[PDB]
C-alpha cells in the first residue's frame, strides 16, 4: 500500500512512503530516532518510534500527554510536530505510533562540552528559560532536563524535546544507557517536598555549571546518595528548610554529616569561564552570580524562571514575543489527572493520532 | 554544690554510627558505651545505624539491649528510616528484634506509608506480613495506596489495593451472616479489625446483624471488643440495641466495656432500657452497668426507660 | 550586542 518498511539496527520502521532513507541519529527510553528526509515537504525531518505505548500504564500516560502537547504547543524554543501517522488499519490491529518532529543536529552533550564565549553561553541559556517559561504559562512544569533531552541546531538554535514528569509521574522513566537523570534532579524532589515552578531552575543550574566545569556537578551513585553529593559542594541546608520536610526525611537530613560547602567563587573561579565579552553584562562575575541565584537547595530562597530573563546575563537577549508569548491552550482539562485501563489507553491514544 | 562528670562515650558512640566506622563502634561498646545513648533530638545509634544499613552492626545492638521502637523528636522510628531508605535486611532484622510495624511519626506516617511513598516493593510486603495496618491514614488522611499512587507506584498501588478488597469482603461476609467466607477471608491474611469508612469493624456488622457464630470467630481471632466507629459505637451498643442477648454475654466475657459512652453520652444501657429489652438490662446490671449515667442531655437508662413507657424497665432501674 | 549565529558541532 502506501506504507513502506525499513530495517534500523533491531528496530523495524514502518514509515509512510513520503519519508525516505531513514537514519539513526539516537536511542532513548522510548525508542530509537531517526533522520528521515520528507519527499513532500522536501526537507529533513525527524522520526521517533513508540511501540505499544499503551501497554504500559505510564507509557500510555506519557505517549498520550505528548501527544496532546506537541500539537498544540508552538514554540520557537520546543520542538515542533510535523506529523503522527500509525502503519496499523484499525483500532484492533493498532501498535505502534510514529511522531514527525523538526530535525535538530545535535544534543547538549556537544556543547557543554566544547569550549563556549560568553555570548553563545548566555543566548543557549536564554533559549532554554524561553522554553521553560513557555512550558509554565501552559501549566507544565518539566522536571526532567537534561542535557539529553536538550537538542540545538549548527546556528545555535535551542529546543526542548520532551516535556517532562507529571506530578504523579515518578522520579524517572523507562531505562537509557546515553542519560543519568539522578545528576539534574532537584532537591525538593530527592527529600519529597512538593515542586514549585521553579525546580526547572535548578535543572538549568546543572547544565549551566556544566558548561563552565565540563564535568557533572552533582555525580550521585545512588538515588538518596545524590543528596550527599549536593551538601559536600553547596553546604548543609539552614534550619528554615529543614523544617518543611516530613518527619523521617528530616530525620535523614539533621543526621547527615554536616558540610560547610564553599562559595561560588571558588566553585566557579574566573579561570574556568571564558574572556570577558565586550558587553559589560557578560562578565565571569555575571554568570556566577546567575550560578549563585539557581543551584540554591531552598526552592523558597530560588529565583524564578521570569527573575533568571531578567537577570543582567541574560536580559541581553530579551524579547517579549519569545519570552511573553501567547500561552497554549490545552483542550484536555484533565491531561495528567485522567486514569483508564490498558484497552482504554488504547482507544484514547488511537484516536489522537487518527484527528 | 556537688558537680558530676561523665565520661560520655554515647557522644563518641553516636559520632562512629553516624560516620559508619563499624571498628569504632566495636571498640566503642567493648569500653563501656551505652548501646541507647540519646541525642538532644532523640537519635540513639540504632538509628544512625539503620540509616548506613550495616546489618551487622545493629544485630550486635540489638543483642545488646538497643531500643528496637526508639522515636526521635519527630517520632522516628528505625523502622521508618529502614523502610524510607529500602534497607529490607535491616527491615527484617528490625521486625525479628520486635519492632513496631504500625509505629506513627510526627505527621501519622507508618514505616508502611514509607514504603509505599518510595516503592520499596519487596519492603512492603514484608511490612503487611507483620500486620501492617493497610489503611492506615495519616495527618492528611492518606492511606500507603494513596501515597503510592501519588508518587506514581503502581505496583504497590495495585498490591494495596487488593489486600484493600480483601478487607472489604471480610466485612461484607461478616455483615452478610457468611461463615465460611469470614474464617476463609481470615487465613487468607485480611485484617479482622479491618474499619469501612464510618468506623465499622467486622464485628460491629455481625452484632448488628445477629450473626453469633461469626461475632465467636473474630473474637477467637483476635477482634477488638471495644472498637469504635465515627459515631462512638462499640459492638456492646449494637448487641445491646438489638437485644441479641446471646452476645451480649460473649462480648462482656472478652472484655467489652459495659459503660462505653458515644458523642451524645448514650451507654449500652441506654441502649437496652430505651428499646425495651430488660433481659439485656438485667445482664448490663450484672456486670456492673452504671444506672447513674447520664447523656448530654441529663437523661438517665432511667429516663429513657419512662420516655419510651418500659414500666417494667424503669422500675428495675429504680431500686438500683 | 546581536544573537549568535553559528554554533559549530
Ligand atoms: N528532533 C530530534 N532532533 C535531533 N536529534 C534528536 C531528536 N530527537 C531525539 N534526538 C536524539 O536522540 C536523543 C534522545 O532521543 C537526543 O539526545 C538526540 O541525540
Amino acid at each position: 500500500n502506501n506504507f513502506y518498511s525499513v530495517e534500523i539496527g533491531d528496530s523495524t520502521f514502518t514509515v509512510l512512503k513520503r519519508y525516505q532513507n531513514l537514519k539513526p541519529i539516537g536511542s532513548g527510553a522510548q525508542g530509537i530516532v531517526c533522520a528521515a528526509y520528507d519527499a513532500i515537504l522536501e526537507r529533513n525531518v525527524a522520526i521517533k518510534k513508540l511501540s505499544r505505548p499503551f501497554q504500559n500504564q505510564t507509557h500510555a500516560k506519557r505517549a498520550y500527554r505528548e501527544l496532546v502537547l506537541m500539537k498544540c504547543v508552538n514554540h520557537k524554543n520546543i520542538i515542533g510536530l510535523l506529523n503522527v501517522f500509525t502503519p496499523q488499519k484499525s483500532l484492533e490491529e493498532f501498535q505502534d505510533v510514529y511522531i514527525v518532529m523538526e530535525l535538530m543536529d545535535a544534543n547538549l552533550c556537544q556543547v557543554i562540552q566544547m569550549e563556549l564565549d560568553h555570548e553563545r553561553m548566555s543566548y543557549l541559556l536564554y533559549q532554554m528559560l524561553c522554553g521553560i517559561k513557555h512550558l509554565h504559562s501552559a501549566g507544565i512544569i518539566h522536571r526532567d532536563l537534561k542535557p539529553s533531552n536538550i537538542v540545538v541546531k549548527s546556528d545555535c538554535t535551542l529546543k526542548i524535546l520532551d516535556f517532562g514528569l507529571a506530578r504523579t509521574a515518578g522520579t524517572s522513566f523507562m531505562m537509557t544507557p546515553y542519560v543519568v537523570t539522578r545528576y539534574y534532579r532537584a532537591p525538593e524532589v530527592i527529600l519529597g517536598m512538593g515542586y514549585k515552578e521553579n525546580v526547572d531552575l535548578w535543572s538549568v543550574g546543572c547544565i549551566m555549571g556544566e558548561m563552565v566545569c565540563h564535568k557533572i556537578l552533582f555525580p550521585g551513585r545512588d538515588y538518596i546518595d545524590q543528596w550527599n553529593k549536593v551538601i559536600e559542594q553547596l553546604g548543609t541546608p539552614c534550619p528554615e528548610f529543614m523544617k518543611k520536610l516530613q518527619p523521617t526525611v528530616r530525620t535523614y537530613v539533621e543526621n547527615r554529616p554536616k558540610y560547610a560547602g564553599y562559595s561560588f567563587e571558588k566553585l566557579f573561579p574566573d579561570v574556568l569561564f571564558p574572556a570577558d565579552s565586550e558587553h559589560n553584562k557578560l562578565k565571569a562575575s555575571q554568570a556566577r552570580d546567575l550560578l549563585s541565584k539557581m543551584l540554591v537547595i531552598d526552592a523558597s530562597k530560588r529565583i524564578s524562571v521570569d527573575e533568571a530573563l531578567q537577570h543582567p546575563y541574560i536580559n541581553v537577549w530579551y524579547d517579549p514575543s519569545e519570552a511573553e508569548a501567547p500561552p497554549p491552550k490545552i483542550p484536555d482539562k484533565q491531561l495528567d489527572e485522567r486514569e483508564h485501563t490498558i484497552e482504554e489507553w488504547k482507544e484514547l491514544i488511537y484516536k489522537e493520532v487518527m484527528d | 554544690h556537688h558537680h558530676h562528670h561523665g565520661s560520655d562515650l554515647g557522644k563518641k558512640l553516636l559520632e562512629a554510627a553516624r560516620a559508619g566506622q563499624d571498628d569504632e563502634v566495636r571498640i566503642l561498646m567493648a569500653n563501656g558505651a551505652d548501646v541507647n545513648a540519646s541525642d538532644q533530638l532523640g537519635i540513639t545509634p540504632l538509628h544512625l545505624v539503620a540509616i548506613t544499613g550495616h546489618l551487622e552492626i545493629v544485630e550486635v545492638l540489638l543483642k545488646n539491649g538497643a531500643d528496637v521502637n526508639a522515636h526521635d523528636f519527630v517520632g522516628t522510628t528505625p523502622l521508618h528510616l529502614a523502610a524510607f531508605l529500602g534497607h529490607l535486611e535491616i527491615v527484617e532484622v528490625l521486625l525479628k528484634y520486635g519492632a513496631d510495624v504500625n509505629a506513627v511519626d510526627r505527621d501519622g506516617l507508618t514505616p508502611l506509608h514509607l514504603a509505599a511513598i518510595h516503592g520499596h516493593l519487596e519492603i512492603v510486603e514484608v511490612l503487611l506480613k507483620h500486620g501492617a495496618l493497610v489503611k492506615a491514614k495519616d495527618k492528611f488522611g492518606k492511606t500507603p495506596k494513596d501515597l503510592a499512587r501519588d508518587n506514581g507506584n503502581q505496583f504497590i498501588y495495585e498490591l494495596l489495593e487488593k489486600a484493600e478488597l480483601l478487607e472489604k469482603l471480610l466485612l461484607e461476609a461478616a455483615r452478610e451472616g457468611h461463615r465460611d467466607r469470614v474464617e476463609e477471608f481470615i487465613k487468607r491474611g485480611a485484617d479482622v479489625n479491618t474499619a469501612d469508612e464510618t468506623g465499622f469493624t467486622p464485628l460491629h456488622l455481625a452484632a448488628w446483624e445477629g450473626h453469633l457464630g461469626i461475632v465467636e470467630v473474630l473474637l477467637k481471632n483476635g477482634a477488638d471488643v471495644n472498637a469504635n466507629d465515627e459515631r462512638g459505637h462499640t459492638p456492646l451498643h449494637l448487641a445491646a440495641y438489638t437485644g441479641h442477648l446471646e452476645i451480649v454475654e460473649v462480648l462482656l466475657k472478652n472484655g467489652a466495656g459495659v459503660n462505653a459512652t458515644d458523642v451524645i453520652g448514650t451507654a449500652p444501657l441506654h441502649l437496652a432500657a430505651m428499646w425495651g429489652h430488660l433481659e439485656i438490662v438485667e445482664v448490663l446490671l450484672k456486670h456492673g452497668a452504671d444506672v447513674n449515667a447520664q447523656d448530654k442531655f441529663g437523661k438517665t437508662p432511667f429516663d429513657l426507660a419512662i420516655d419510651n413507657g418500659n414500666e417494667d424497665i424503669a422500675e428495675v432501674l429504680q431500686k438500683a | 550586542p546581536k544573537r549568535p549565529t553559528t554554533l559549530n558541532l
